[PDB]
């Protein structure tokens, strides 16, 4: 997803099903690349739980 | 005297024994309570603006800082929910006094 | 299961007893909720049986006092408690009353109104001096 | 007259496990909201009158 070589066109945004895997979201939010990561019902804190 | 007396005896088991509603003045007593009560658990169930009704989903999802604004919601509402039930418990007790 | 434990299934953290229940779930569900809005069974997600959640033991706590002029003594009361369940309240589970030295026993009781520890249950009657309930009362006496 | 419980001793027998469920007793009794008994038992009362 996130170094996937080429992104859609805002105009058709692609949609990629993740599934039947483990998410560890501290690798993701420890890296300091992200410009913002804003969550909106949950804390990016959480995610691992 | 004796046979009349024995007899209006003998019809207040007769309409005891026969009607389902002449305790109405004290099956709206218990009604009142456990209406008064059900409701309350169901106070429980709503948001008050808060994510979700549960603390569990809360303190589950949302960082100590984040879920304070979300619990003092729950809190609110709660503390309101039982106020309303001792307010009303208050009153209604001075109807049985 | 049988034990009061801080559980969390697949992220649904809470606090209670797991105990193996009879309910029939449909294969797209996985939590039972309740009047409240708070779940009362899951489906555990490594082998698929159900288990009732129910909160670990509580009830009310009263104490019975002649009064600190007349004694510092005083009688216990566990409110809607059956006798077996203040044994379940040994130290090894932490209770919220840090305090336990009635556990000792010997002078435990059984009311309708709960366990009632630290008075001497006698045959004889007496006009009420405290009321416990349940036509229940207790007293300061040689 | 029919009553929604009397305070008579809720033993962690019953209410644990099925009667959870199906009871609105227990669903009060597990949010903190109890019944407790009357002073005097049905038998005192039948007593005095
Ligand atoms: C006063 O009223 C009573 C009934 O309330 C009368 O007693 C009845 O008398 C009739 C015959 O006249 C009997 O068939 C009934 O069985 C009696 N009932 C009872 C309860 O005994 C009584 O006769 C009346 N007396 C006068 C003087 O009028
Ligand atoms: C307190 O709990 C005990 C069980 O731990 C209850 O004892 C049982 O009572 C029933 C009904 O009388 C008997 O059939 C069982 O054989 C008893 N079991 C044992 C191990 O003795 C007791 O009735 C409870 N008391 C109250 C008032 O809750
Ligand atoms: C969990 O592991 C067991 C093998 O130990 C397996 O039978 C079970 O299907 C697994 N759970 C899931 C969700 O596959
Ligand atoms: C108890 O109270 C009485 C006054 O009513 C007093 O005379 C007595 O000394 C008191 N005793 C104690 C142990 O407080
Ligand atoms: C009360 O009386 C019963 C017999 O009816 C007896 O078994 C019991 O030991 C007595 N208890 C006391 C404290 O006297």
């Amino acid at each position: 997803v996130f170094n996937a070589t080429r992104f859609a066109s805002v105009y058709a945004w692609n949609r990629k099903r993740i599934s039947n895997c483990v998410a560890d979201y501290s690798v993701l939010y420890n890296s300091a690349s992200f410009s913002t990561f804003k969550c909106y019902g949950v804390s990016p804190t959480k995610l691992n739980d | 005297i004796a046979n009349q007396f024995n007899s209006a005896i003998g019809k207040i088991q007769d309409s005891l024994s026969s009607t389902a509603s002449a305790l109405g003045k004290l099956q709206d007593v218990v009604n009142q309570n456990a209406q008064a009560l059900n409701t309350l658990v169901k106070q429980l169930s709503s948001n008050f603006g808060a994510i979700s009704s549960v603390l569990n989903d809360i303190l589950s999802r949302l960082d100590k800082v984040e879920a304070e604004v979300q619990i003092d919601r729950l809190i609110t509402g709660r503390l309101q929910s039982l106020q309303t039930y001792v307010t009303q418990q208050l009153i209604r007790a001075a109807e049985i006094r | 299961k049988n034990k009061c434990v801080n559980f969390n299934f697949n992220g649904l953290t809470g606090t209670g007893v797991l105990t193996e229940s009879n309910k029939k779930f449909l294969p797209f569900q996985q939590f039972g909720r309740d009047i409240a809005d708070t779940t009362d069974a899951v489906r555990d997600p490594q082998t698929l049986e159900i288990l009732d959640i129910t909160p670990c033991s509580f009830g009310g706590v009263s104490v019975i006092t002649p009064g600190t002029n007349t004694s510092n003594q005083v009688a216990v009361l566990y409110q809607g408690v059956n006798c077996t369940e203040v044994p379940v309240a040994i130290h090894a589970d932490q209770l919220t009353p840090t305090w336990r030295v009635y556990s000792t026993g010997s002078n435990v009781f059984q009311t309708r109104a709960g366990c009632l520890i630290g008075a001497e249950h006698v045959n004889n009657s007496y006009e009420c001096d405290i009321p416990i309930g349940a036509g229940i009362c207790a007293s300061y006496q040689t | 007259v029919t009553l929604a419980d009397a305070g008579f001793i809720k033993q962690y027998g019953d209410c644990l496990g099925d009667i959870a469920a199906r009871d609105l007793i227990c669903a009060q009794k597990f949010n903190g909201l109890t019944v407790l008994p009357p002073l005097l038992t049905d038998e005192m009362i039948a007593q005095y009158t």
